RNA sequence: UUAAUUGCGAUAACGAACGAGACCUUAACCUACUAAAUAGUGGUGCUAGCAUUUGCUGGUUAUCCACUUCUUAGAGGGACUAUCGGUUUCAAGCCGAUGGAAGUUUGAGGCAAUAACAGGUCUGUGAUGCCCUUAGACGUUCUGGGCCGCACGCGCGCUACACUGACGGAGCCAGCGAGUCUAACCUUGGCCGAGAGGUCUUGGUAAUCUUGUGAAACUCCGUCGUGCUGGGGAUAGAGCAUUGUAAUUAUUGCUCUUCAACGAGGAAUUCCUAGUAAGCGCAAGUCAUCAGCUUGCGUUGAUUACGUCCCUGCCCUUUGUACACAC
């Protein structure tokens, strides 16, 4: 059911490469921080990245993540 | 301004100081005779707050639904009504005193039920069901 | 009238050519010190005590 | 209501117009017994003949229900109107009855007869076995004989 | 049986030894106790509830429910 | 004045409400329910098959003296 | 006992009822004990409630109707057969007709002389088919603290559903006449005969 | 006390009271009565036909009170339940016309329903007098 | 691992196209803005009723100001499995919880690939190849009959065997819709009629009017009393109406009367996991008249699983083949 699939995380790791220059562990600051600088079509396609964003956050901190 | 909701049943209410008359519909609340489940409506104020409700505003009409929404929705009216003059009123810890014992029996009163009827699709009489079938 | 108490301590799994049963490990309560493997029927989760008629020679599959 | 004894003036086995009725039976059903007597037009001539309805069958006396036989074949001047009648208009003499005990169905043979020897449609029809009201023949009423 | 719809008297006031060791008393009571048929035991309950020694508890049409002098 | 608009697109019936409330402070100065029409018939030409059914569905959306007359200058109406 | 009024006459008896105890209506809702210890934590009397109708989503999630206050738990298997589905009100009113009618058999709150007439109808061991096919065998299994409980349900529900059936009595008099045998011993109850029925080559399958 | 009709409850008063209209005997019943069911979509005459105009002419009254203004087809709708149309599905079918206009004229021949000037029938002048006055005959001695 | 060729990973493959998903639609909330006699409420002018410090219930067809909570639709907000734990095997994820209108892709749909079938449709096309016919026509029109025809077998259904009922009063609550000018659509209110229905007005091109569609199941009060009964309404008689040039082989509605099988359905077999099953009615298609049909909509609202591969069967590997018109 709730499976991410690779529009998500590619996108969501295109960000975290040029912008580790802030990013944050909190999801709703992410959602709107995607749309400034992103050009996602639904707010259901942009909160599924800041999701995983923010998921792959949560867990940035102990240990890099492959690729 | 509360809402009360079951499905398509809506019910009213208002919040200012108040008279002690608690009116359903126009007849007042003493009898609504759906026969048993009065006991439905009178629910509330049960856990606490038996009376000074001379000061109160309770006027409920209900529209939509039927015999049994509309019993869910006044109720749905009623409770949320009570917290509603605890908003930046007498004391908003009361809210979380009601809140508090409304919720914690809560058979739908604060919160609305969410549950909507599905739509039917073709080759049955329902949402989910299908016509019977021969090979 | 011998019965005897047993609350399941987990659930092994299911077996049944349907499905419809699920093995668990069991125990009786107060000096616990039982474990045997019965099959049980209706929905069971942990902690569950049920009824027992006889203490042991449980069965499997 | 509340409990009365009476003596033994009630009865089973009671002969009205050529039909026994039971006596045990509450009243305005137990008329149904006889043909042509129905549930509406039974329960009308015996409130307009001047009867308690709570009364099982086993009271009355015979004058209490000639009341009804001289009200049953005699409606038409009894305030009853004609759209309670099962024949009005006639067609042997344009006057209004209401066929009852035997007389529904001799006048029901004389209503198939007139059709049968007139070769009418629903005349040779019914004396076939066949519907005349123009159902569907096909598919349904086969078990029978 | 075949039952019966009328009030003479023969075990008819074992219609009044009608009541103790059997407290709940109604129409469904009446008709099998080796006795009666029940529709005049609706007249009866209600006969009874007149001033008799059964006394109401239950407030709806569909069954009455009346018990001993308690 | 009063105006009743009606469209079935919403855009160029939102276009001109806006472009009416500007004119609204011409000088400084003074939603219906959607309806939809449902035609629900089968994706089948013949017969055959599955016996399959198949809504369309129009969406008609309806609003509401020298610069009255260039004002109407969609379906545009106006009493 | 705190009586008090408004403008709308409140009728003494409800302020005297809820505000004084959180009771029901009319019977005690308090504490009445499960005579069998696997049934503690799948029954649920207290939380109380004045009416059996506090309709809820009991079912979108799995073990949840272990929470439902247990007597509406039965008002629901009992408006079925097909003619009886939907009517919840039409069940509501049995059960608080049957209380009552229990009641006038010995006194002391009918709300336990139905919770102490499931623990002795539900089976405790029972009997299922195998694999096998014609020549199956039929191993026996212990029974669930809950299908204990689900099925001793409707179990006693169709005793009366199939005994109101054409006979003079009502339905409330039925499940009444039969949910007070099954309180022990009742060797004369449908829902009993079957539970005792169903222990077949029970203990020795096993 | 300040009683309004919508201050007791429906079926008592609605049929206690309706047991006035007979005490008075102010009655311009239709004579027809004995022959009438009340509706095509229905079987059997009324069960009493000792009365039930009473009822019916409460019942009306006690909607025409409760509300503004009231039609003779607004009440075969209401009192017309399902016609058993036999071995096909039942039906809404309306209740008799003849029957409810009737009570809907006896009414202002009693000074309890008048002729709405907008069409229909409003509460009379006097109607929402002796309404009220048989709530406080009910009320005080019915708590 | 996921519902998923969905992802993690593993890799003689790398990088890519469609299908899945994204998407669009609708159902949930929103006290946030814009706002409103075609939506409401509160107040006030005027008036009925009740008891009287002025309280209940109405009426108030602009009787003036104010509000935008109910209602409508614009702009948007909002859930992303967030957070916490348990879990993993690093992971992808899964499980529990708190929170929330909302946590089974949130619920339900629309869309939907490559390769195929001699599947169905020339009886939808003024789409069409070839054949046949073209004046005693297979063209077309007109009159009248048939498609309904009844020893019988089967498929979808409607109604019921009743006392959780039938009936009679009584209470009285929805939502989706449709509706008239090169015209007679939806119909309120007044009378007449037991009914069906008749009639003189009437409003509405429709958030206004029909319409709160006062629906039905359902709800309160009574009657009936276990047996074919007041369960059941098939069959049939007689009469009155409506549609229509035309009702006969009853179009349909109404009235009275007649009152069959059916006492819970053998082997078999369909459908279904939440406001769902089933019960209940309503509008729309059809339509001059005729719903026991279908497309939807709400009202009442459960029982039972949140599992398996036993049967039926789909998918992916590996395997065997004498199959290739393919068990
Ligand atoms: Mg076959
Ligand atoms: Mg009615
Ligand atoms: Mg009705
Ligand atoms: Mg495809
Ligand atoms: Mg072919
Ligand atoms: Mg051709
Ligand atoms: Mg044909
Ligand atoms: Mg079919
Ligand atoms: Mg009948
Ligand atoms: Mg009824
Ligand atoms: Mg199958
Ligand atoms: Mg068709």
């Amino acid at each position: 059911g709730r499976v991410r699939t690779k529009t998500v995380k590619r996108a969501s790791k295109a960000l975290i490469e040029r912008y580790y220059p802030k990013l944050t562990l909190d999801f709703q600051t992410n959602k709107r921080l995607c749309d400034e600088i992103a050009t996602i079509q639904s707010k259901r396609l942009r909160n599924k990245i800041a999701g995983y964003t923010t998921h792959l956050m949560k867990r940035i901190q102990k240990g890099p993540v492959r690729g | 301004q509360t809402f009360g909701k079951k499905k398509s049943a809506t019910a009213v209410a208002h919040v200012k100081a108040g008279k002690g008359l608690i009116k359903v519909n126009g007849s007042p609340i003493t009898l609504v005779e759906p026969e048993i489940l009065r006991f439905k409506v009178y629910e509330p104020l049960l856990l606490v707050g038996l009376d000074k409700f001379s000061n109160i505003d309770i006027r409920v009409r209900v529209t939509g639904g039927g015999h049994v929404s509309q019993v869910y929705a006044i109720r749905q009216a009623i409770a949320k009504g009570l917290v509603a003059y605890h908003q930046k009123y007498v004391d908003e810890q009361s809210k979380n005193e009601l809140k508090k014992a409304f919720t914690s029996y809560d058979r739908t009163l604060l919160i609305a039920d969410s549950r909507r009827p599905e739509p039917k699709k073709f080759g049955g009489k329902g949402a989910r069901s299908r016509f019977q079938k021969s090979y | 009238t011998p019965v005897t108490l047993a609350k399941v301590i987990k659930v092994l799994g299911r077996t049944g050519s349907r499905g419809g049963v699920t093995q668990v490990r069991v125990e009786f309560l107060e000096d616990t010190s039982r474990t045997i493997v019965r099959n049980v029927k209706g929905p069971v989760r942990e902690n569950d005590i049920l009824v027992l008629m006889e203490s042991e020679r449980e069965a499997r599959r | 209501s509340l409990v009365v004894q009476e003596q033994g003036s009630f009865q089973h086995i009671l002969r009205l117009l050529n039909t026994n009725v039971d006596g045990n039976i509450k009243i305005v059903y137990a008329l149904t017994t006889i043909k042509g007597v129905g549930r509406r037009y039974s329960n009308l001539v015996c409130k307009k003949a001047d009867v308690d309805l709570h009364k099982r069958a086993g009271e009355l006396t015979q004058e209490e229900l000639e009341r009804i036989v001289q009200i049953m074949q005699n409606p038409t001047h009894y305030k009853i109107p004609a759209w309670f009648l099962n024949r009005q208009n006639d067609i042997t003499d344009g006057k209004d009855y209401h066929t009852l005990a035997n007389n529904v169905e001799s006048k029901l043979r004389d209503d198939l007869e007139r059709l049968k020897k007139i070769r009418a449609h629903r005349g040779i029809r019914h004396f076939w076995g066949l519907r005349v009201r123009g159902q569907h023949t096909k598919t349904t009423g086969r078990r029978r004989a | 049986a075949q039952h019966a719809v009328i009030l003479d008297q023969e075990k008819y006031d074992r219609i009044l030894k009608e009541v103790p060791t059997y407290r709940y008393v109604s129409v469904s009571v009446l008709v099998d106790r080796l006795k009666i048929g029940g529709s005049l035991a609706r007249i009866a309950l209600r006969h009874l509830e007149k001033e008799g020694i059964i006394k109401p508890i239950s407030k709806h049409s569909k069954q009455a429910i009346y018990t001993r002098a308690t | 004045i009063r105006i009743t608009l009606t469209s079935t697109k919403v855009k160029q019936l939102e276009n001109v409400s806006s472009n009416i409330v500007k004119n609204a402070e011409q000088h400084n100065l003074v939603r219906l329910p959607t309806k939809v029409l449902k035609i629900s018939t089968r994706k089948t030409p013949n017969g055959e098959g599955s016996k399959t059914w198949e809504t369309y569905e129009m969406r008609i959306h309806k609003r509401y003296v020298q610069i009255v007359k260039r004002i109407t200058q969609v379906d545009v109406e106006v009493v | 006992f705190t009586p008090v009024v408004l403008a709308t006459p409140i009728p003494e008896e409800v302020q005297q009822a809820q505000t004084e105890i959180k009771l029901f209506n009319k019977w005690s809702f308090e504490e009445v004990e499960v005579k069998d210890a696997s049934l503690v934590d799948y029954v649920q009397v207290r939380q109380p409630i004045f009416v059996a109708h506090t309709a809820g989503r009991y079912a979108n999630k799995r073990f949840r109707k272990a929470q439902c206050p247990i007597i509406e738990r039965l008002t629901n298997s009992l408006m079925m057969n097909g003619r009886n589905n939907g009517k919840k009100l039409k069940a509501v009113r049995i059960i608080k007709h049957t209380l009552d009618i229990i009641n006038v058999l010995t006194d002391q709150n009918p709300i336990q002389v139905v919770v102490d007439a499931i623990t002795n109808t539900g089976p405790r061991e029972d009997t299922t088919r195998v694999g096998g096919g014609g020549a199956a065998r039929r191993q026996a299994v212990d029974v669930s603290p809950l299908r204990r409980v689900n099925q001793a349900i409707a179990l006693l529900t169709i005793g009366a559903r199939e005994a109101a059936f054409r006979n003079i009595k009502t339905i409330a008099e039925t499940l009444a006449e039969e949910l007070i045998n099954a309180a022990k011993g009742s060797s004369t109850s449908y829902a009993i005969k079957k539970k005792d029925e169903l222990e077949r080559v029970a203990k020795s399958n096993r | 006390p300040g009683v309004s009709v919508r201050d007791v409850a429906a079926q008592d008063f609605i049929n206690a009271y309706a047991s006035f209209l007979q005490r008075q005997g102010k009655l311009e019943v239709p004579g027809y009565v004995d022959i009438v069911k009340t509706s095509s979509g229905n079987e059997m005459p009324p069960q009493d036909a000792e009365g039930w105009f009473y009822k019916r002419a409460a019942s009306v009254a006690r909607h025409i009170y409760m509300r503004k203004q009231v039609g003779v087809g607004k009440l075969n709708k209401l009192y017309g339940g399902a016609k058993s149309r036999g071995v096909r599905p039942y039906k809404h079918i309306d209740a008799s016309g003849s029957i409810n206009r009737k009570v809907l004229q006896a009414l202002e021949k009693i000074g309890i329903v008048e002729i709405s000037p907008k069409g229909g029938r409003r509460i009379s002048e006097n109607g929402q007098r002796d309404l009220d006055r048989i709530a406080a005959q009910t009320l005080e001695e019915d708590e």
